[PDB]
RNA sequence: UUCAUCUAGACAGCCGGACGGUGGCCAUGGAAGUCGGAAUCCGCUAAGGAGUGUGUAACAACUCACCGGCCGAAUGAACUA
RNA sequence: GCAGUCAAGCGUUAGCGACAUUGCUUUUGAUUCUUCGAUGUCGGCUCUUCCUAUCAUACCGAAGCAGAAUUCGGUAA
RNA sequence: GAAUGUUACCGCAAUAGUAAUUGAACUUAGUACGAGAGGAACAGUUCAUUCGGAUAAUUGGUUUUUGCGGCUGUCUGAUCA
């Protein structure tokens, strides 16, 4: 199950603090006729900073999703989900701008991004 | 950009480029048009073809212009090197001619597109398109020589060295055939011909070596002959430009031996006349081929010439040789020390009253033997087992059954982990009878309490 | 002892492993190249337990411990706990600490004698950790960094911190820990020095990105030679 | 990077054993491959191949002739050397362009039934005194895109073409109403500013304008060519 | 862009028979013993299995994973005859057929339609020819030995033994993998009326393919741009391949459901019973994934027609627990004991 | 062609009359078109008219016309339909031009300038009545139109003109009637630029209570006052910014620039 | 169809000669014939180009233009249908 | 295109004419800020079908192609 | 739905259509090539977008179980069902 669709106003998950972000674009999206991109948990996406720090506004940066909030069938039969959609922001190599994170992070995103896992304390 | 612009797309000659463009235009556009088709449709098709050809030519020319290193203002050292290698004026003129040809092609395409939309008969549109193509070909035709010259220089520019003068560098220089090429080969992990002729390393080869945890690059050049500053070759001009622009001292070599059959007076006079190049470099001098001369056994008159070398401030005379490279270590150490000095001059536990500890390196590691990978007599390194098993593709890691326990039978026993009730781990403890001995009494006192009869 | 080593294609050595003075943890995934690379320096002195934590390969950050014991998050499965108990030495103890936080390696950093814990960690968990490790516990943060273990690295020898630490903060941390402290860097200036690499009193492992000056600084602070 | 060393490496490994043999075999097979391709390379390719072969043969013949000639064995001032170099019109009885669609009709009004508009589809020169009248009066329309001011001019002397401004049109045959309209209509005689050449007639009165006849058809070409009537 | 399906699967008219006929059989390896190429049965329902896998290089290596699995009913089977075929330019042609004359009422019902109204004039008349010292079946064997280089055995399902009570059984042909057809025919003759064990034809981790008929959906017949100027869904034969067998279900005895890890003594019978199905009490096969059709629909099991050397087939299962909760609603317990433990005593208990 | 109306009218017009904003005539004084006219059309007078003089101080307009008079007549004009200013002077100038071209018997005048500056309004006030549709919108006409007056001269209507340039500077372009603010998604970013041109006191005079800093805060306060603020104090900056830009384009907030 | 080779050994195939002033004259770190370029000599003969190419820092190393040692009877070049 | 130039060949056999060839064809990568009267209904959605004068994938080939990566001829719907 | 004297089972195929597609994590690799910058794929595994064949145990909407318990007002005289 893919996560939020294109343009979803997801909340920030880093310690720097940002009001929200707009997912203008997705990476590795399933480009298909009538099927819009849908960024899932752990996928690196290019999302603009709709609101937040004055310098961060009006520029697109790679956003790493840390929460999905939707029901997805992990290889474990439990259909777990989260409170709300959230994602940290980092460079294309996963170098998170902030020095800490806000809220918990899932194992699926932590495994794919060692830097994010090191940058999070409440894992799973 | 900088640092090996080889990425230039190595444009084909003018004839080949024109043929490629025409083939692309023919293939990527429709071809079958008939007189019975509406005049508007035919005119639109012809205009589309002409615009496609013009856009292709313009894109090719723009890519060619952009790919070039932008010699103007790039760097004084790089600018002088490019001027010596490719005669900067000619290269700039060729680029200007290419830009003018691109502008003319743009103007011709625009004019023909504007005119093409008024022809009535299909033959008129066909003739206009043919005239446009002929004009474009004629414009491209005159560009053969500049394009060929640019292709040649690109073939040469791509393989040119890539170093930043602003960084810390130490170079080697001196008379040709002094063993300078051998010194460069030995001092740094670089491969250069060591043939005994005065133009061994024609190109300015770049060497890299590390010292004091820092990278130190070096360059090579055959040096300078008499060269009274009026008659100099391109190779020697490149060396002069490099010496002038480059950073801290370049090592001056002198073959004090029968080889390099120029009188030592000439060698001294060369550096004396080149002295203006020593404004602030703090130049160093290293004598090569010291093995077969031993300058200690030198004539007093000749020794005076060597003494005159020491007279100029900030110089040294170090001994070096090619057959034995032991001196290269000292030479590089002194050069690096001087470089660091020049670059620099330009500018707890607290014993908190309570902590007691000792280095807790385990006795096992303290007494275990050092490992040797190349030695066949070594540990298994089960990575080797995996490699012989077929790598990670089919290697079934079996670290299980190889862990410390009370008995060797527990290694293969399959823990059930379930017994039709909640896992025993919640209550899995040794001596389970502690929760069974009192159960009989509990059952007896629950049965004999009148709660069931 | 200080030998360059790399993960498959990641320089975060400490994310997938957590070296200690008496044991080492490594992710079951990948290949035995990491296992053999660690064995080369570690020989066969102590068991190298290939194990997972909650099914993740970040066991190095999820779990933390010292010579006297090892601690794992509550998220760890029963099978993983049993494997750790049956593979770790009898001296090392393991328990299912019931606290909200999970990443012990990121939220907590410690050595054989001193342990730093999150200021908001529960008293019961702090007491359990102190009893298990036989070390003192102090509430501190590295220049306001909430994840003490993600930036701070500490062994019986000198310690290492990310460069952003101020001079006063570095001095205070060194005084509290009673160990030499230098604000070095690893993995080409990476700020994940506390989690991107592992080190102990005899062995130091880091990604290939660690430049020669960084390796020299690590050797000088830890005094491996 | 690493200048022409590749030659050094070739010299240190020396022309891989099969390289020379393979090159010789390919060169020997070149003639057979060319002969086979003479039958292959079908439509749109065989024509180009034949043209290239003919050009190569002509070049080879001309080079052989030069070698054979070599094996056998207009005075100018000292400052010009070593430097680059019965009154009928040239083209009488020009094509009889008829009064036809060339006066293209453009439909006017929302309901296309009262066009009354004629458009000239031939190149025309007007100059500064064009001054387009109100749109209602555009009985004849000469499009701007089809207007040219500079026409190519040449003479059988030094073969020098120089673009020069068009001065005026004096005599267009075939209903010189076209002359009054200023249309080019190849075969016309037009005045051109020949000031560039600077030819001077007898008496010291420098000439700067002569009448020239258009040689090429500007309708079917984007350029105008004329020959000086000297 | 793609279209509304695959043109190779069209037209899609209704299948001519509920039973999916076998299109091809695995190549006859003479060196191998006389085994059975395929099997037939009825699928009961779906279940979930939780297990770990030995998959080096995988993200979930050594980690427990739950995968969809299905249970197919396959009670003991008895051979009823043998068929031989001869290669001809027109293709393989049936030479002759043989019967044991010991045919159960199931095959007689299958042959007839109105069995209750039928006079039951079964094969008895022809059997009278065989009911002698012989020399007739010997003649048939000689004919099938001199010719019929390919032999297909005929078997019938024990419909009466199936949990879903029924009287009419299915009949289909099955090929042999043994040596020269002499051994094939000898084994077939010796095995007449002999019971056939499912486990003897399959094994754990074996890769198999199956064919069945998908669920019907009735009549399934907008843009006005289809044609240039210059109506059923389901109820069709479908094939699926690369299915891993996790365990052979010896359902005639307890402990089949529980694995060596959980050992929660119980049968695979889901609490209350399978939806629209009976209660398994005989042999069955556990296969991962899913198969077309629905419960009580006949299915065929085949070993992919070829041997596979991929590591996926080589990998062995490590079943830890099998889910058997009541599928009739939101089940919460595997056996009545767990439900009683959770709810304790009830009004019905006292 | 919608844009090429510039070339169409230039070729059709005997004399081109330039219209520029009194606040900053240099913005509408693009030289690229003038260079083409000089090179190819010497027979065109290229007269200049200063529009919107009422929106700037009289001394500012006087200085602007004095500075620009070195090469153009610089006739002051106001685009009021009935209460026009300078109409008599322009009428006299056109009469003199017609007198010069008495032998022609026909003449037309074309208008060049940025959209919504004075073109349609000036034409209407010359005609003394509304003929061409006029509104506070940049696009008032998509095709050219001809208007007769005095039976001897003609007027040519055309849309606004903005020659392409790599120096477009969208930030600067948005500060004129060239851009339809209605279709911009993020007009907020350009609000702070108004303080660079408009006087602080003028804003307080024509905008409610002032004393602002971090102009986003000024937008917040304006939204709070106007009642357009969203719940929780967050302002609807899109609408507020749109209104501010519309007022700036209409000249509600007075501002001006002066030459050296 | 025309023009020449011819038993004063037809074409093609294997082997040697391919010199001496000379490393010509100016260009010059190298142009010994094959990075620049003017003529391309005389001595010498069966024959030798201040050089056709392959390749060299510098020759050097190998082939033919042209000739001879064996062969062994018609051959080569341009055109037409 | 025009006007020549050399002239493989045909020539009344003085003229023609294949391929090349000279003049239109801001020499300092500057900026033209240029985009000039198409009188006509077409324009854009989905799906299918056909061609190769083919963008990727596939095939092999020539390159100052050392690799990364790049320029291009050809096979292939 | 006439086929083929009747019925039912087993099968062969003359014939029509045809499909999988593309990418990436490692291994080999920080090795060959690299003075430096940078850096492969040939083998085997393991994952991923679209599409094709199927569902139905897990999850979202769709609810004619009228199924459960209840809420607003009317009725068999409020409440019985
Ligand atoms: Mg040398
Ligand atoms: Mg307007």
């Amino acid at each position: 199950s893919l996560g939020l669709p294109v343009g979803a106003i997801m909340n920030c998950a880093d310690n720097s603090g940002a009001r929200n972000l707009y997912i203008i674009a997705v990476k590795g999206s399933g480009s298909r006729l009538n099927r819009l991109p849908a960024a899932s948990l752990g996928d690196m996406v290019m999302a603009t900073v709709k609101k937040g720090k004055p310098e961060l506004r009006k520029k697109v940066m790679p956003a790493i999703v840390v929460r999905q909030a939707k029901s997805w069938r992990r290889r474990d039969g439990v259909f777990l989900y989260f409170e709300d959609n959230a994602g940290v922001i980092a460079n294309p190599k996963g170098e998170m701008k902030g020095s800490a994170i806000t809220g918990p992070v899932g194992k699926e995103c932590a495994d794919l991004w060692p830097r994010v896992a090191s940058n999070s304390g409440v894992v799973v | 950009m900088q640092l090996s612009w080889k990425d230039i797309p190595t444009v084909a000659p003018a004839n080949d480029l024109l043929d490629i463009v025409l083939n692309r235009t023919q293939r990527k556009t429709p071809t079958v048009i008939r007189p019975g088709f509406k005049i508007t449709r035919i005119r639109a098709f012809y205009m589309r073809k002409v615009k496609y050809t013009g856009e292709g030519f313009v894109e090719k020319f723009e890519d060619i212009l952009k790919g070039f290193p932008n010699i103007n203002d790039v760097h004084p050292f790089h600018r002088d090197l490019m001027d010596t290698l490719y005669e900067k004026n000619h290269y700039k003129i060729s680029l200007a001619a290419i830009s003018r040809a691109k502008s003319l092609v743009e103007q011709v395409a625009r004019d023909y597109v504007r005119l093409l939309k008024f022809g009535q008969s299909l033959f008129q549109c066909k003739q206009l398109k043919r005239a446009a193509l002929g004009r474009m070909a004629t414009i491209v035709k005159k560009l053969r020589d500049p394009l060929a010259y640019l292709e040649q220089v690109r073939q040469h520019i791509g393989r040119l060295p890539s170093i930043d003068p602003n960084t810390r560098t130490l170079l080697i220089c001196g008379y040709p055939n002094v063993g300078k090429s051998s010194f460069l080969r030995c001092i740094t992990k670089s491969d250069v011909d060591v043939q005994p002729y005065a133009f061994t390393t024609k190109s300015l080869y770049v060497g890299h070596f590390d010292y004091k945890y820092l990278r130190f690059q070096a360059i090579d050049t055959p040096g300078i002959l008499d060269r009274p500053t009026e008659e100099m070759n391109n190779i020697e001009m490149q060396s002069i430009y490099a010496i002038a622009h480059l950073r801290s001292c370049v090592l001056y070599f002198m073959d004090l031996s029968e080889q390099c059959g120029f009188t030592i007076e000439a060698q001294v006079k060369l550096f004396h006349s080149i002295k203006p190049l020593f404004a602030n470099k703090s130049v160093m001098v290293v004598i090569n081929k010291t093995d077969i001369i031993r300058p200690e056994d030198l004539d007093e008159e000749r020794a005076q010439l060597l003494e005159s070398v020491k007279e100029v401030p900030g110089v040294e005379i170090m001994t070096s040789s090619c057959q034995l490279e032991e001196n290269v270590m000292e030479v590089r150490n002194k050069a690096c020390e001087k470089l660091l000095a020049s670059r620099i001059e330009n500018k707890q536990p607290q014993a908190r009253d309570d902590v007691k500890r000792t280095p807790f390196i385990p006795e096992s590691v303290k007494n275990l033997k050092k490992y040797d990978p190349e030695d066949p007599n070594r540990r298994k390194l089960a990575r080797d087992i995996e490699a012989e098993n077929g790598g990670a593709g089919v290697f079934n890691v079996n670290l299980k059954d190889k862990y410390l326990l009370e008995d060797d039978e527990w290694k293969n026993d399959i823990m059930p982990e379930i017994l039709d009730g909640k896992n025993v781990y919640d209550f899995l403890d040794p001596e389970i009878a502690a929760k069974l001995q009192a159960l009989e009494e509990e059952e007896e006192k629950l049965e004999n309490e009148g709660f069931y009869n | 002892m200080a030998t360059r080593t790399q993960f498959e294609n990641s320089n975060e050595i400490g994310v997938f492993s957590k070296l200690t003075n008496t044991y080492c943890l490594v992710a079951v995934g990948g290949s035995e190249n990491f296992y053999s690379a660690f064995e080369a320096e570690l020989g066969d002195a102590i068991p190298i337990v290939h194990t997972t934590i909650a099914g993740t390969r970040i066991i190095g950050r999820m779990t933390a411990g010292n010579r006297r014991g090892l601690l794992v998050p509550t998220q760890t499965t029963d099978q993983e706990l049993q494997h750790l108990r049956n593979s770790l030495p009898d001296s090392v103890k393991i328990q299912r600490v019931e606290e909200r936080l999970s990443a012990l390696g990121n939220v907590i950093c410690c050595n054989d004698y001193v342990a730093l814990v999150h200021p908001d960690i529960d008293r019961e968990t702090e007491e359990l950790i102190s009893d298990v490790l036989g070390v003192e516990v102090f509430r501190q943060t590295i220049s306001g960094n909430i994840l003490v273990g993600s930036y701070c690295s500490l062994s019986n020898q000198g310690g290492l911190v990310h460069p952003q630490t101020s001079v006063q903060d570095q001095e205070e941390l060194s005084s509290l820990l009673q160990v030499p402290l230098v604000a070095g860097t690893v993995n080409r200036g990476s700020s994940v020095v506390g989690a991107g690499m592992v080190v102990n009193d005899y062995l130091a492992v880091t990604g290939l990105d660690t430049t020669a000056p960084e390796l020299s600084v690590i050797e000088s602070i830890f005094r491996l030679q | 990077p690493q200048n022409d060393y590749i030659e050094r490496h070739i010299k240190q490994h020396g022309k891989r054993l099969d390289h020379e043999e393979r090159k010789r075999k390919r060169e020997a097979r070149e003639s057979h491959k060319i002969s086979e391709r003479a039958q292959k390379l079908t439509g749109w390719k065989g024509k180009q191949f034949a043209k290239k072969r003919y050009a190569e043969k002509v070049s080879m013949r001309k080079k052989i002739k030069a070698h054979e000639q070599s094996k056998v064995k207009d005075a100018l001032p000292t400052y010009l050397l070593d430097r680059e170099q019965k009154f009928s019109v040239p083209l009488p009885k020009v094509r009889g362009i008829s009064e036809e669609e060339m006066f293209k009709v453009i439909k006017t009004g929302k309901s296309r039934s009262k066009s009354w508009k004629r458009m000239i589809t031939k190149h025309t020169f007007v100059g500064e005194g064009f001054t387009r009248r109100p749109v209602k009066m555009e009985r004849i329309i000469r499009p701007s895109a089809l207007r040219q001011k500079k026409a190519n001019v040449t003479h059988p002397e030094l073969g020098v073409t120089v673009f020069l401004p068009i001065l005026a049109v004096k005599k267009n045959p075939q209903s010189p109403m076209y002359t009054q309209l200023g249309v080019l209509t190849k075969g016309t005689i037009i005045e051109v500013n020949v000031s560039e050449l600077g030819m001077v007639t007898a008496g010291g009165k420098v000439v700067w304008g002569k009448y020239a006849q258009v040689t090429n058809e500007p309708d079917r070409d984007g350029c105008v060519n004329a020959v000086l009537l000297v | 862009a793609p279209r509304h399906g695959h043109l190779g699967f069209l037209p899609r008219k209704r299948a001519a028979s509920i039973r999916a006929r076998v299109k091809a059989f695995p190549k006859d390896d003479r060196s191998k013993p006389v085994a059975l190429t395929s099997f037939l049965g009825y699928k009961a329902g779906m279940t979930t299995i939780v297990r770990d896998l030995d998959r080096p290089g995988s993200k979930f290596h050594k980690r427990e994973v739950v995968e969809a699995v299905t249970v197919v009913d396959t009670p003991p089977v008895v051979v009823v005859g043998v068929v031989g075929y001869v290669e001809t330019p027109r293709g393989l042609r049936s030479l002759t057929t043989v019967w044991a004359e010991h045919l159960s009422d199931e095959v007689k019902r299958r042959f007839y339609k109105n069995w209750y109204k039928s006079k039951k004039k079964a094969f008895t008349k022809y059997s009278a020819k065989y009911a002698q010292d012989g020399a007739g079946i010997e003649r048939e064997l000689a004919r099938i030995k001199k010719y019929a280089s390919v032999v297909r055995v005929l078997v019938h399902t024990q419909i009466r033994k199936t949990p879903l009570a029924q009287k009419k059984a299915h009949l289909a042909e099955i090929q042999l993998n043994g040596g020269s057809i002499s051994e094939k025919v000898d084994w077939a003759r010796e095995h007449f009326e002999k019971t056939v064990a499912v486990d003897s034809v399959f094994e754990q981790n074996e890769m198999i393919d199956a064919i069945a008929v998908t669920k019907g959906h009735g009549f399934e017949g907008k843009v006005a741009c289809i044609g240039a100027w210059h109506g059923q869904r389901g109820y069709h034969s479908r094939t699926s391949i690369n299915h891993k067998i996790y365990r052979v279900g010896k359902g005639d005895d307890e402990a089949n459901g529980a694995t060596s890890f959980d050992r929660t003594k119980k049968t695979i019978t889901p609490m209350g019973g399978f939806v629209h199905y009976g209660e398994i009490k005989n042999d069955f096969i556990m296969v991962k994934g899913c198969i077309p059709g629905n419960r009580k629909r006949i299915v065929t099991l085949r070993k992919s027609l070829y041997t596979n050397t991929s590591r996926k087939a080589l990998e062995e299962v490590s079943l830890k627990w099998i889910d058997t909760a009541s599928k009739f609603g939101k089940g919460r317990f595997q056996t009545p004991a767990e439900k009683h433990a959770f709810m304790g005593t009830l009004k019905k208990d006292l | 062609r919608i844009w090429n109306e510039l070339y169409k009218v230039i070729d059709s017009s005997d004399v081109v009359i330039h219209v520029l904003d009194a606040r900053d005539p240099l913005g509408t004084r693009c030289k690229s078109v003038e260079e083409y006219m000089k090179k190819e059309t010497p027979h065109k007078h290229l007269i200049y008219v200063l529009n919107k003089c009422d929106l700037v101080p009289t001394w500012v307009a006087a200085a602007w016309v004095k500075h620009l008079s070195k090469e153009r007549p610089t006739l002051a004009f106001h685009a009021s339909i009935t209460n026009s200013f300078g109409k008599g002077s322009l009428i006299q100038l056109l009469r003199q031009f017609s007198q010069l071209h008495t032998d022609r018997k026909q003449i037309s005048v074309g208008f060049i300038g940025y959209p919504n500056t004075g073109k349609s309004s000036i034409i209407n006030t010359l005609r003394k009545k509304k003929v061409c549709q006029v509104a506070p919108i940049p696009g008032e006409t998509k095709v050219w139109q001809y208007i007769t007056l005095m039976k001897r001269i003609f007027l040519i209507d055309c849309p606004g003109i903005v020659p392409p340039s790599s120096k477009d500077s969208e930030e600067d372009i948005l500060f004129r009637g060239v851009v339809r603010v209605e279709h911009v998604t993020h007009p907020e970013q350009y609000i702070p630029g108004v303080l660079k041109r408009c006087q602080v006191k003028h804003l307080e005079r024509t905008y409610e209570i002032s004393g602002w800093k971090d102009a986003t805060e000024f937008i917040e306060i304006l939204a709070r006052k106007q009642g357009r603020l969203l719940k929780g104090g967050e302002p609807d900056e899109s609408g507020v910014s749109k209104q501010i830009l519309n007022d700036f384009n209409r000249g509600k907030i007075p501002w001006f620039v002066l030459p050296p």
